[PDB]
RNA sequence: UGCUUAAGAUUUGAAACU
RNA sequence: AGAAGACGGUCGAACUUGACUAUCUAGAGGAAGUAAAAGUCGUAACAAGGUUUCCGUAGGUGAACCUGCGGAAGGAUCAUUA
RNA sequence: CAAGUCUGGUGCCAGCAGCCGCGGUAAUUCCAGCUCCAAUAGCGUAUAUUAAAGUUGCUGCAGUUAAAAAGCUCGUAGUUGGAUCUUGGGAGCGGGCGGCCGUCCGUCCCCUGCCUCUCGGCGCCCCGGGGCCCGAAGCGUUUACUUUGAAAAAAUUAGAGUGUUCAAAGCAGGCCGCCUGGAUACCGCAGCUAGGAAUAAUGGAAUAGGACCGCGGUUCUAUUUUGUUGGUUUUCGGAACUGAGGCCAUGAUUAAGAGGGACGGCCGGGGGCAUUCGUAUUGCGCCGCUAGAGGUGAAAUUCUUGGACCGGCGCAAGACGGACCAGAGCGAAAGCAUUUGCCAAGAAUGUUUUCAUUAAUCAAGAACGAAAGUCGGAGGUUCGAAGACGAUCAGAUACCGUCGUAGUUCCGACCAUAAACGAUGCCGACUGGCGAUGCGGCGGCGUUAUUCCCAUGACCCGCCGGGCAGCUUCCGGGAAACCAAAGUCUUUGGGUUCCGGGGGGAGUAUGGUUGCAAAGCUGAAACUUAAAGGAAUUGACGGA
RNA sequence: GCCCUAUCAACUUUCGAUGGUAGUCGCCGUGCCUACCAUGGUGACCACGGGUGACGGGGAAUCAGGGUUCGAUUCCGGAGAGGGAGCCUGAGAAACGGCUACCACAUCCAAGGAAGGCAGCAGGCGCGCAAAUUACCCACUCCCGACCCGGGGAGGUAGUGACGA
RNA sequence: ACGGCGGGAGUAACUAUGACUCUCUUAAGGUAGCCAAAUGCCUCGUCAUCUAAUUAGUGACGCGCAUGAAUGGAUGAACG
RNA sequence: GCAGCCGACUUAGAACUGGUGCGGACCAGGGGAAUCCGACUGUUUAAUUAAAACAAAGCAUCGCGAAGGC
């Protein structure tokens, strides 16, 4: 069973982009994966979605705009100092230019490139470009 | 892998410390009784006394008569089928002298044509065979 | 994904989203706590407390109606048993099975239908003895569960 | 609308851009 | 003040008598195994290989191999009619 | 892998060669000349070893057919475990989307508790009263995680400076008594300090011994003062024990397209025990007529005038349940088909019932496991290992044909192995369609019987769950055959069990262990070899 | 905070194993040891037992990042002088270029007896595929003493030296 | 059921016991297995060990004057 | 759960003392490592042979349905 609905939604959101298509609908709502939508959101990669409240695990319902290569999700969760966040984005990402590696920390989730700013490192939760 | 936790290391660990018995590298020159069975011993060259000139018989398409050395070696008393190079160089090897043996360079395995004969000789008599044969020295008669 | 049985089946109930009661149950949430007295001390289990309510009744849900649960409410009185009704029905069985293995040697599947039962007794009984409704020396012993009857 | 019908020595082949 | 000397206790190496780790000798020859340009008797296998092959199990025979009793198709049938 | 088809000798001989390969009377590869190359005061040959090796794989491997997933479920450790609890407000600057609010983005700052109406009150506003705003003294009931701060022997390494005539080193030296230098950085795992509160664990009230707020009782102890001072009593307080109260908005998150459990009608070669029927097969009996009947490619051993073979009536016995029977159903797998009856179990569906993470996979340890085989007992129709015999054949100890023991069947104790194959581990979803077929359920024109019709049966057209399947396709992958999974994989990570590292030696030796035996589970090396093997393509070949 | 093994899965305990009390010894704290009572302590989170061609650490060679292999060897810290036990003087040693005995190896003898220890520098024997002068000097750096002043095969300078740069 | 189980000399590719047979006459012609044994004349057979030294013992080789399968062969705890 | 009465024999744990002597006489198993034959118990040549011989359980053959088999 479900050991993980972050990883079976990041998977349910890369099976729809190699097909080619719109909007789909994931089960459960996190509250990390609702501050992990609106993470991706601010840089613009899909459009705005919308939450669908029953008195459970709420659905999700997001619109998807074309410029999503591929949302990931690392399994399992480590730590994540500040030399070795360059051993990461070394060689899981494309390039420098773009992508973001995306980590919780005891200020609150956000990208490495905030991550700088703040000074902060924290526990990895995935990666998207 | 297939296991991905974050405190499965004793299984991981306690999983490739036994499937690296199973290499072959590994198994014969780390523990385990080659080096017990080396007729050397773990080192590079071996002094030895000769006791019988034989010849071996080459294998397929070929056809000679290859030329090999029956030796006894000292630090242990085992025996051994060396090899004789150059050509005609058997004729300068009389009986119950002390020959150099040195590997042939296969890491002890079978070389060319010569079934089962994993060694070669070097110096006869503390005289290096090469000035033997060419002729820059001479046998202390 | 079943315990003991490799089907994957789909097929229970769907309360809506809608809690709240209806107009013309006009049954006060005591008068049902009277109902329960009533059916309870006859002797019901809860389930089929729940049942008879809404086939002569008209009630949906009866957390919606009082505050709490059935048994939670029967808890504050006193007349609940001890052991829980599904631990009882899966002691009747067991009991039943064991006597027509005792008259019946030959019978593998009664045989092999026996282990897991004994299987979902010796797993639910330690997470009673961790939520803490029964004493930590309470065993199913096999060949005395029936005197518990 | 069907019966049988064993065997045959060791060796010996390879291609360049202007 | 005290030279030798003794009683017994202690510390105890060392000596004759029991078990474990690793190394060695004649080693029978009984038995194997592999490897060697050209030997003998045979035809089991690859074409329906001329009795369709192959696994599990028992019994037999100079040799490969044979024959029974439930499997598989890695087979020569993805099919045979109201 | 840079560089002679130069010349003369041997003629599968002698020899070179790490690997493919050369040599049998014209050898570019052998022994020699000539010439030619690469490194140069250095160069080759052995051995140990690291990179190359994503051929040990945490980053980063494989498991249908090539090496590869236990025969099947259960199961204690272990490893991993669904959703849910606090939003915010002002202070400033840089700036541009817009007719001084601004709709404002960027970025810093400020708005945790008192144990302090006992620390004890540094200032500071407030009107001897306690008092405000607020330096610190000494707790604030947690780990895991992250950042800072101390602490960490030199040399080495990385590194600035310098012109030993340069350089590797070395820490010196540069100007007319003078001026310096001899630096820095880095330094995991734990412990101490100091802030952070997303994620990940763990806590309270539901037999209410509940948490505060005060009035009444019973035992206690320390001091300053009733002058100096001795029993006793209090005040003031600081400890228990204990009676009736008042009060909070007074207390139980939801009920997973996670799971257990109850009920309801149904289904099926599912399993155990009993009951019944059926032709046939062999054998036997009495009759009926007659010289052949079996049997193979072709024949013979074999039976027969004491009447075989065929025909009819009967009768015993022990097995097997066709045709109906299908790419249909059930069962954890092996497996399961005559009628009838009894004993309990189980899937799927229906469900506005129930309890509220009870779950997932699983080292040791356990149940079942076709055939054959073993020790006992009954029962022995038919087939039939071993065996004898007749032909066939050069030879057959084999296929073919007659007879035939052990076995084949039943109850009782064992053994645990198969191509136990879909040669594809289990749970989880996810991403195209098209027709079908089977249980339960939801509607519907209409025929069909019940007739007296709602309702039950049979067809017909649709919807939904899951169960064995099927065609078609540029989802996608793959070495290819091929697959809605063998897909979502260099754009590599959902969780979690077992197992393979060239071929043979070899599933052998020994050592343990279960078993009456046969045999089974764990299970190496020595040596030996450069190929063995899987998928497709062409050709020749076949008693296809 | 460590290397290989489950063909080592149960161990320890009147032979002090794990604790309580009072003592003895010793520089002090304790089963370190006696006397009396109790029956406990570790282990699949790998105890116990066995191997190691195991001296440990600072570090060295190759390397993208990860890591593998080597660290006998000049600096720090421990162990030992053929093997094992015992003890003196002394602040400090169970010391060995100090003594007492056993076992093994070993010298001179008038045959009564005596004495010894290179894994200190040199140099031979041996074993080996495998590794240098029986030279010179206290001047340098430093140590010892009663001490400016005497000593030091610690050390330095030369000889061998194609490890290598 | 008593009882029986011999022969014709070499076949290769260096010793060469000998492959595979040669070869067949008077009913078939010593298989599985055991040994100088309580059965083997030559005999104190040869080899290794047991002893200062072993015609006896124990283990092995088989060509067995004249071993052998219910005239029973090989086996192995207890007992004498 | 206490008092009082009667009463049989054993086992265990310490202390002292004797010239190392203590089951003090009687009674009272020498032991190990291997071969051959027979399974064992049992029985016999009274008066020279008690064993490796017969027996024995197990195993396997043969005749016979009563006027018959022996
Ligand atoms: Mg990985
Ligand atoms: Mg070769
Ligand atoms: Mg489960
Ligand atoms: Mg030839
Ligand atoms: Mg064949
Ligand atoms: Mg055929
Ligand atoms: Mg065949
Ligand atoms: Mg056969
Ligand atoms: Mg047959
Ligand atoms: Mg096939
Ligand atoms: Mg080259
Ligand atoms: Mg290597
Ligand atoms: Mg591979
Ligand atoms: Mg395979
Ligand atoms: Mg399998
Ligand atoms: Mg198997
Ligand atoms: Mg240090
Ligand atoms: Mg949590
Ligand atoms: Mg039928
Ligand atoms: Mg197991
Ligand atoms: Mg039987
Ligand atoms: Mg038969
Ligand atoms: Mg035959
Ligand atoms: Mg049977
Ligand atoms: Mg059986
Ligand atoms: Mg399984
Ligand atoms: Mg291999
Ligand atoms: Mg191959
Ligand atoms: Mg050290
Ligand atoms: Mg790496
Ligand atoms: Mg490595
Ligand atoms: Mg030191
Ligand atoms: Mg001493
Ligand atoms: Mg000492
Ligand atoms: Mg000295
Ligand atoms: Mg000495
Ligand atoms: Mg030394
Ligand atoms: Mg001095
Ligand atoms: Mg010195
Ligand atoms: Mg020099
Ligand atoms: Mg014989
Ligand atoms: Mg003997
Ligand atoms: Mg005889
Ligand atoms: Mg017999
Ligand atoms: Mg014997
Ligand atoms: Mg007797
Ligand atoms: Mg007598
Ligand atoms: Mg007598």
């Amino acid at each position: 069973v479900r050991m993980n609905v972050l990883a079976d939604a990041l998977k349910s959101i890369n099976n729809a982009e190699k097909r080619g298509k719109r909007q789909v609908l994931i089960r459960p709502c996190s509250k990390v994966i609702v501050r992990f939508l609106t993470v991706m959101m601010k840089h613009g990669y899909i459009g705005e979605f919308e939450i669908i409240d029953d008195h459970r695990a709420g659905k999700i319902v997001v619109n998807l705009t074309g410029r999503l290569n591929k949302c990931g999700v690392i399994s399992p969760r480590f730590d994540v100092q500040l030399k070795d966040l360059e051993k990461w984005q070394n060689n899981l990402l494309p390039s420098r230019q773009f992508g973001f590696i995306v980590l919780t920390t005891s200020a609150g989730i956000m990208d490495h490139e905030e991550a700088r700013r703040k000074h902060t490192g924290g526990k990895i939760l995935g990666f998207f470009f | 892998g297939k296991c991905r936790g974050l405190r499965t290391a004793r299984k991981l660990r306690s999983h490739r410390r036994d499937q690296k018995w199973h290499d072959k590298q590994y198994k014969k020159a780390h523990l385990g009784t080659a080096l017990k069975a080396n007729p050397f011993g773990g080192a590079s060259h071996a002094k030895g006394i000769v006791l019988e000139k034989v010849g071996v018989e080459a294998k397929q398409p070929n056809s000679a008569i290859r030329k090999c050395v029956r030796v006894q070696l000292i630090k242990n008393g085992k025996k051994i089928t060396a090899f004789v190079p150059n050509d005609g160089c058997l004729n300068f090897i009389e009986e119950n002298d002390e020959v150099l043996v040195a590997g042939f360079g296969r890491k002890g395995h079978a070389v060319g044509d010569i079934p089962g004969v994993r060694f070669k000789v070097v110096k006869v008599a503390n005289v290096s065979l090469l000035a033997l044969y060419k002729g820059k020295k001479e046998r202390p008669r | 994904g079943r315990m003991h049985a490799p089907g994957k089946g789909l097929s229970q109930s769907a309360l809506p989203y809608r809690r709240s009661v209806p107009t013309w149950l006009k049954l006060t949430s005591d008068d049902v706590k009277e109902q329960i007295y009533k059916l309870a001390k006859k002797g019901l289990t809860p389930s089929q407390i729940g049942v008879i309510l809404r086939d002569s009744h008209g009630v949906a849900q009866v957390r919606f109606v009082t505050g709490n649960k059935i048994l939670r409410i029967l808890k504050s009185k006193g007349l609940a048993p001890d052991l829980p009704e599904d631990l009882y029905h899966l002691i009747k069985k067991a009991v039943a099975v064991r006597k027509h293995l005792e008259r019946n040697r030959k019978d593998k599947d009664a045989k092999f239908r026996l282990i897991l039962i004994e299987s979902r007794i010796h797993r639910l009984a330690r997470y009673y003895k961790t939520k803490r409704v029964l004493p930590p020396n309470w065993k199913y012993e096999s060949s005395t569960a029936s005197a518990l009857v």
